[PDB]
């Protein structure tokens, strides 16, 4: 009954003990309460106002402690008691946060009831050192053929998804999450990446879309959506990736694998800017706070592929940066680009030219890259890198009297480009990546008409499944293409091409 | 089911405004006086435990 | 440096005065003279409190100082050196502020503490006494320190009490509990 | 405690600081009324500076003020009047009728600040408005409950577009609409009031399916900031208490950003990038998050945006660019090409424009349009020096098709009869999908390029082919 | 509001203490706050403008700003030397 | 300039190069706009100048093509000839 | 007994109020005992009234104003010794190699005066470098700063490793690879690689000593890591006599770090947001590095130019300090040449004729002219055709492709990695080799007999083996 739940709630209130340090607001303007009291305050400690607003204490000044209100200014007012919660910013971390859309405080904003968590851990915990890591050696397949082959993604490593505004940047990311369902379904903890999507500054409408798509693809059961929406205030926005990271750290600490996608640090930047400028802390380049480099670096170094002494685990990360007019020159992009280890650069022109994913192969790089590529997939796509490279060079030659060699490049190149188109929100298994690319490599697709490439693709897959799903199962399980398989595969492609 | 959940939210909000009415009733009573004594003696116990 | 440091300008003056007179070990004398001059400012309510406003020169200010030591030459003298200083630094609007601040420092040196029992209404004297006793009994007043527990009437806080002293409070009030209660029933 | 009275201490500009008397503490975001020879000057409390000295922002012009002037506190945010008695009335920022039909009969009042509905509460469905404007319909269809955004720069016939939009979409849809003008010219104001009286939407007898909140740029910087907030609450009353879907319209929301930038400076905040407010993000965010479809009403904002110096990379347009659901960009170049609507086809994008949403057929037709135009843009540089006869044969046909498609986008407006003479053609959605498809298929690639210009659908093109034939 | 060199608590305390003849300070100074390669010295009342001063720490500096009640020397040498 | 441009009902941009080019007044026709538009000019003058804007714009486009030295067909040169006059 | 209570923690700028007449000096090191071990604050201002302003070297998390502080009495004193070889040490001079407390005799302040004008060595002398390419076209010099350019993808790490091996052979020296704001990921790789290449052999002897600066470390510690490293080098040079070579990673991250610390200190940043102390901060770092009578540091730096802009102030200041530049390139690596050094872009300012010997200069000039011409020839050789260009021209092409191959050296360090026995070539024999090729005495011997060889003596062998 509605009465009973309310009755439980009233019953759950009862008594208190000494409020250790009161404060009285001296002046509150701009969400920067300047409090007299709180003598023994810990740095960035959580403090609770009379209004129930929570705050952090970024400035501990020589007589006032400059609380930053997490809430709206309207609720706080001068002279308010400022109780000292006495616990530095910490968020529940545990296993129960899977399938729970939580805000930064950890309060379910989807009302999926009290969080089940195994610890509350500070959000300022410092990254694992030099020796506490062991070099990347575990792929993470994204189900996007281009990502997996052109810029292979490992574990504990970080690569940007740096690209033009609202090119459905989130879509490129979301695809990765979907592909993790296949590996997730399996029982092996090796095969379990527990993804965390960190929605920073994202409108609630966007988060509704996010929630529904994830639920639709049944993804929630390894997903966590840390949500700091547009409305949510600048302290929350600031601490939102930090909070998220801590959740990831628990998984990482358990030695499991997970992928945390910070989308987008550009809005994180804005929040720090807001905090600093409002706290009158020294401004800096491009009106971004002086220590913005320090902020981004702290976040991005948390991601780590742990050592075997620390029972190898990972916290793969994929930061998303939104470029303003495609300016990699811009201060926030330049910093992040330097910090990260690889970039994937989505390009608007390509999007318009209908290439989706609109990843610009040239401006995509991985500095870990092929080190964590599936062996099978590595074999069948060294050629692919070179062909596309040539296709780029011979691109401008597409205006008559064209050398046979250039024309050969063009046919092969155009067909490949068409092949790498994919319908977003459908990920493709590695066991089906490997055949398609093999065909392209063997240039049997060169013959197939450009218009028919799309039809060819699905047909080839169905044909392979009918013709020999034994081969496919072998590809999946062996993971290394034997000469007999490469032989059979060539034959299969030839046979398929014949029909 | 949809309307059932909506109705539950509506009932809760009806009872919320009824709670405000009960709060005003409580602050009317010289329970308002008597509970100050209750707070006083409870604090005596608390502060002595310090 | 002498215990209790009151941050903030004019309390930088107070701190100096305090520490200077503590090192001259003539704090009672200072305090007494400060009370007297504070009193004579208050008892010169017009034309000597309504001309603490800045407008007067250095030279016109000097003659204000002369009038101050004219009202009673029972001043400590360290506070007369302070008066000169205040004239030279050309502030005296915060004069009684400095006096009050010195008072806080002084009565801290004495050990005296102040508390508060804000309520909606003035409570029983029995309540006052019991709380004063309790606070003295409790470690909250360490002893060697005294408690001027002051009930104040703040109708804004509906009923309840908040005990205050040493930046440590226990707030058992009806308004605050009501706040939490209202909130728990918004769930 | 003493009667709530404040004494002005400093009029430094719009920022006027008041010195309320001890122990009465005014609260952040309260509303102060100061009785003045010209009405009651409203000051919105925005900071406490301690000692019972608040720093407040003016909402009406500040002049003649005498330091010490008694200030009553009406408390909390500015309280407007709301009702269906606000329908067909022009409501100035403080809430006074400037439609001069005497006092607005207040049923209920509401604060102008309200917290956006929480994520759990917020329920948003994807539903599709039909605009009947061809470029819009195919290449960025609009959606009910959305945050449609009429991005454009200087003189993009911005008003003309809006007049067409109100004419089609507003009249067509029921519920309510709220027409809000933030900091716009009294030339534009007088026209908008007149035009919607003319279209009878503001029906002076019988209910008007719109309310008006005209804030003009003559109003103080402060007033310009919180005119938007005021309008939003009128919409909220419709959304919530009347339950009905709202077709909110705000104009021009760059003026809202701009206004906020000014009062940031006045509030004394350290200037952020390109002098914009450091609170820009959260302020933009606060407005947009408040505007939404709930489990009750479906608020569908259509927001004009002015893009300074056609640089949408500038932080103020760029920040707005993210928050809006269904973007429309009107570009200067396209305007010069004579294509009306001046919507730039490449840059117009809407979330709903996916095969799973707007249907595979719609999607496929539009995919063909988009690629063709993009190829054409790429080839323009090549065409410029080298000429047409150096490209591929396929490309030459694609260019011819692209040129046919390019001028097919010029679909006359029904309100550009007034500005020019061209009669508008309201081309149905199903029909528009069909009309573009035919051209691309080359079914009308026997028809001249200039016969796609300034006409509607395929049916109109065939008729126009006959017209050129004669 | 404001802060003055005399408002510096050590200076302020001596003045209150009656002493104000303040040693040989009118031709010698004693350094106040220091760092940023400029030092703010109290006294030096007979300082000539752009005089050369020697700090007792083996470094010399040129007085640049002769300011009401304070002189701001510029340190010709490593910061570490002055205290 | 940014502030004023937003405020004003039209902009009548001039160009320095065109002054030197000997166009006096040096009005840069493409940058010159009138947002409120025709309904404030003589009806007759509205009739005569109907496509004058279009022609000038076409002349501008053509002029760009002409300076890339690409061979100009007669139709383009009709525009060019009209444009010059 | 100098102790003080923390009286502010605004940002990572912590003001500490010290009890009377017990006031630290500027550049003292303060240690706040913490549950994080210690937090080391460095006094960078005195705010007067017995209060100071300091910067932090560890995270300033959960500090309580009122924490007891202890004053070390001077700049952080970091252990030094041959003991400290093969130990990864963090900024605060404590092991992060986790092989236990670093055994050490003496410790020395991190800030140290740059050697006096008297101590300066009158004229720079060549530092022998096993890489033949380095010794021909852009010799190193003892004291000097030789700035490696071009990041990883050129086998940068192997090149750095090669140098470590070479110095040990060359003099007997040691090295310290100091990485300033290096990615922690890269650091893991370097440690693992260095262990693998045995340059660091913990069981054995470790030539290189590591100081690794992670990006997570606060900007203040990012700024101070370099100066700490420099002290280690100076102990080897000055107090063990051994010539050393101190590598720095991105010196961009030195600048970047310095800029932040300035901004934190509240000093108005100068043009292009670079610290007002931009000149001085590089100045202290890059003049401590010099040729002493005792020994000489030589420093190889990596310059991550910001947005490929050379006119940005951070590069400009860097180039002022640099004496030579070794310009590794990926194109070169794509011509199969490891060394990855781009011969036409490698330049030294101590390439000077007088300095390097006239004969050596002339030989180098001929090789440079040959290469310069070769490149230009290859442009039109490809288009026109080889045989469609002069007998004189194809004599040059013939000569050139042999020189191009002759540049290749299979590195000693990568003896393990490639499996190919190392080659370390002495300076005299480098000159000799090019002289013979210039006189075309081996311009009979085929092109690929020069591929991946050592000196002139070596390619006699390869000519025989090629035949066999």
């Amino acid at each position: 009954e509605v009465s009973s739940i309310l009755e439980e709630r009233i019953k759950g209130v009862s008594d208190e003990a000494n409020l250790n340090e009161t404060g009285r607001v001296l002046a509150v303007g701009d969400g920067i309460a300047r409090v007299f009291g709180l003598n023994n305050i810990q740095a960035e400690e959580l403090v609770e106002f009379s209004s129930g607003v929570k705050g952090m204490a970024l400035n501990l000044e020589p007589g006032q402690v400059g609380i930053v209100l997490f809430g709206s200014d309207r609720l706080v007012k001068e002279g308010e008691l400022v109780k000292r919660t006495g616990n530095i910013v910490d968020v529940p971390v545990g296993p129960g946060l899977l399938g729970r859309v939580v805000d930064a405080l950890g309060n379910p904003i989807d009302g999926k009831g009290p969080i089940d968590a195994a610890g509350r851990s500070r959000a300022q915990v410092k990254a694992p050192g030099i020796l506490p890591r062991r070099s990347v050696h575990e792929p993470v397949q994204t189900g996007l053929k281009a990502v997996d082959a052109l810029v292979p993604i490992g574990r504990g490593q970080r690569e940007l998804i740096i690209g033009d505004r609202q090119t459905g940047k989130t879509a490129v990311a979301l695809d990765t999450i979907l592909n993790q369902k296949r590996w997730n379904n399996g029982s092996d903890e090796s095969k379990k990446l527990y993804c965390v999507y960190v929605a920073v500054g994202q409108k609630r409408s966007t988060v509704a879309q996010l929630v529904q798509t994830l639920e639709q693809h049944d993804a929630m059961k390894y997903s966590i959506i840390v949500a700091a929406t547009a409305s949510e205030a600048a302290p929350l926005q600031y601490l939102a990736p930090f909070t998220a990271a801590s959740i990831g750290e628990w998984f990482r600490d358990n030695g499991k694998h997970a992928l945390i996608v910070y989308d987008d640090l550009s809005k994180q930047a804005v929040a720090y800017r807001q905090l600093s400028l409002l706290l009158r802390r020294p401004p800096g380049r491009e009106a971004y706070p002086g220590d913005v480099f320090y902020l981004h670096s702290r976040l991005l170094e948390r991601a780590a592929k742990l050592s075997e002494k620390e029972g190898s685990g990972s916290l793969t990360a994929l930061p998303v940066i939104e470029t303003q007019g495609g300016d990699v020159s811009a201060y926030i992009p330049t910093n992040v680009i330097s910090i990260t280890d690889g970039q994937i650069f989505l390009e608007a022109e390509l999007f318009y030219k209908g290439i989706r994913p609109a990843i610009n192969v040239g401006l995509s790089v991985s500095r870990v890259g092929s080190a964590a590529q599936v062996k099978a997939l590595k074999q069948v796509a060294g050629s692919l890198k070179l062909f596309l490279a040539q296709y780029r060079e011979v691109a401008a030659f597409a205006q008559s009297d064209l050398d046979a060699s250039t024309k050969q490049t063009l046919v092969r190149g155009e067909r490949l480009t068409q092949l790498l188109k994919q319908n977003q929100y459908s990920p493709l298994a590695t066991e089906e990546q490997v055949p398609l690319i093999y065909a392209g490599v063997n240039g049997h697709l060169d013959g197939i008409e450009l218009s028919r490439i799309g039809e060819f693709e699905s047909s080839f897959l169905s044909y392979l499944k009918s013709n020999h799903n034994e081969l496919l199962t072998e590809i999946r399980e062996k993971g290394e293409l034997s000469k007999e398989l490469l032989a059979s595969l060539k034959s299969a492609t030839e046979s398929f091409v014949a029909t | 089911v949809r309307y059932e959940a909506s109705l539950r939210q509506l009932e809760q909000r009806q009872l919320a405004k009824s709670v405000i009415s009960r709060v005003q009733s409580e602050l009317g009573n010289p329970k308002f006086q008597e509970k100050v004594l209750q707070q006083s003696i409870s604090e005596i116990e608390q502060l002595l435990s310090k | 440096p002498p215990p209790v440091r009151l941050f903030g300008v004019e309390g930088t003056y107070a701190t100096a005065l305090y520490q200077a007179a503590a090192k001259n070990s003539s704090i009672d004398a200072a305090f007494q003279s400060l009370q007297k001059v504070e009193s004579t400012v208050k008892k010169n309510p017009k034309l000597g409190h309504l001309l603490l406003n800045p407008a007067l020169s250095l030279k016109d200010r000097n003659s204000v100082i002369d009038a101050i030591v004219e009202t009673h030459k029972n001043l400590d003298g360290y506070v007369v050196n302070l008066l000169k200083v205040l004239s030279e630094n050309n502030r005296l609007g915060c004069f009684e502020k400095i006096a009050s601040d010195f008072g806080v420092l002084n009565d801290a040196h004495n050990g005296l503490l102040k508390g508060t029992v804000t309520s909606a209404e003035p409570l029983d004297p029995k309540s006052f006494k019991r709380i004063e006793k309790a606070l003295s009994a409790s470690k909250l007043v360490g002893q060697g320190k005294s408690l001027k527990l002051e009930n104040v009437v703040k109708p804004e806080i509906k009923g309840g009490l908040i005990v205050e002293l040493g930046d440590k409070t226990v707030d058992l009030s009806i308004s605050t509990k009501i706040q939490k209660l209202n909130k728990v029933l918004e769930d | 405690s003493t009667p709530i009275t404040g004494k002005v201490t400093a009029v430094i500009g719009a920022i006027v600081d008041v010195h309320f008397e001890q122990s009465e503490l005014p609260a952040i975001l309260n509303a102060l009324e100061i009785k003045t020879p010209q009405g009651k000057l409203v000051l919105e409390v925005a900071q406490h500076l301690g000692e019972n000295t608040v720093r407040t922002i003016a909402m009406d012009g500040t002049e003649g003020l005498v330091r010490g002037e008694k200030v009553l506190d009406t408390g909390g945010p500015i309280s407007v009047p709301v009702g269906r008695e606000t329908l067909g009335r022009i409501i100035n920022v403080i809430g006074e009728p400037i439609d001069e039909r005497g006092p607005i009969k207040s049923k209920l009042r509401k604060p102008i600040h309200a917290d956006p509905p929480s994520f759990a509460e917020q329920s948003t469905s994807a539903e599709i408005l039909e605009t009947g404007i061809k470029v819009v319909d195919l290449l960025a269809p609009y959606a009910r409950g959305g945050k449609i955004g009429l991005f454009g720069g200087a003189g993009v016939g911005k008003t003309v577009f809006i007049q067409e939009l109100i004419n089609n979409i507003a009249k067509a849809h029921g519920g309510f609409s709220v027409f809000t003008g933030v900091g716009e010219r009294t030339r534009e104001g007088n026209d908008l009031y007149r035009e919607m009286k003319e279209t009878g939407v503001i029906n002076l007898e019988g209910e008007s399916k719109v309310a008006l909140v005209f804030g003009q740029m003559n109003e103080p910087p402060g007033a310009r900031a919180r005119v938007a907030l005021t309008g939003l609450t009128i919409a909220e009353y419709f959304r919530d208490e009347e339950g009905q879907d709202v077709l909110l319209f705000i104009d021009n929301i760059f003026r809202f950003t701009q206004a906020g930038s000014e009062v940031s400076a006045l509030l004394g905040r350290i200037p952020s990038a390109v002098g914009y407010q450091p609170t820009l993000a959260t302020d933009m965010g606060l407005l947009q998050e408040r505007i939404t479809t709930t489990k009750k009403g479906s608020v569908t904002s259509v927001q004009a945006v002015y893009v300074p110096a056609d640089d949408l990379t500038d932080p103020a347009p760029a920040t707005t660019f993210a928050h809006l659901d269904a973007t429309t960009v009107l570009s200067r170049g396209i305007s010069e090409l004579g294509i009306y609507p001046a919507v730039d086809p490449l840059d117009s994008k809407s979330r709903l424009l996916d095969a799973a949403v707007v249907g595979q057929e719609h999607y496929d037709v539009a995919s063909k349009v988009q690629e063709t135009l993009q190829t054409y843009k790429s080839l323009q540089d090549i065409i410029a020096i080298l000429g047409m006869d150096e490209l591929s044969e396929q490309d030459k046909l694609t260019v011819e098709r692209a040129r046919k498609i390019q001028r097919f986008l010029s679909q006359p407006f029904a309100v550009a009869e007034v500005f020019t003479g061209i009669p508008g053609k309201l081309v149905r959605l199903k029909d528009t999908v069909a009309s573009f498809k035919a051209v691309l298929e080359g079914k009308y690639d026997n028809i001249p390029e200039h016969a796609f210009y300034m006409v509607g659908g395929i049916e109109d093109v065939v008729a126009k082919a006959e017209k050129l034939a004669a | 509001t404001k802060a003055q060199p005399t408002e510096v608590s050590s200076i302020l305390e001596e003045r209150i203490k009656g002493v104000s003849d303040e040693a040989n300070l009118n031709e010698t100074g004693r350094v106040l706050a220091v760092g940023d390669g400029i030092a703010r010295v109290f006294g030096l009342n007979n300082i000539q403008a752009e005089e050369l001063v020697e700090f007792s720490s083996g470094v010399k500096g040129m007085a640049l700003n002769l300011e009401p009640g304070q002189v701001g020397i510029v340190l010709f040498g490593s910061d570490r030397l002055v205290k | 300039p940014t502030n004023v441009i937003s405020i004003t009902d039209g902009q009548i941009f001039l160009e320095a190069e065109l002054f030197y080019k000997g166009i006096r007044p040096a009005i840069n026709v493409g940058l010159s706009v009138s947002r409120v538009g025709s309904a404030a000019q003589v009806k007759a003058l509205k009739q005569v100048a109907g496509s004058l804007k279009l022609f000038l714009a076409q002349y501008r486009e053509v002029a760009a093509f002409a300076q890339f030295g690409s061979d100009l067909d007669a139709s383009t040169k009709q525009t060019l000839v009209r444009g010059e006059r």
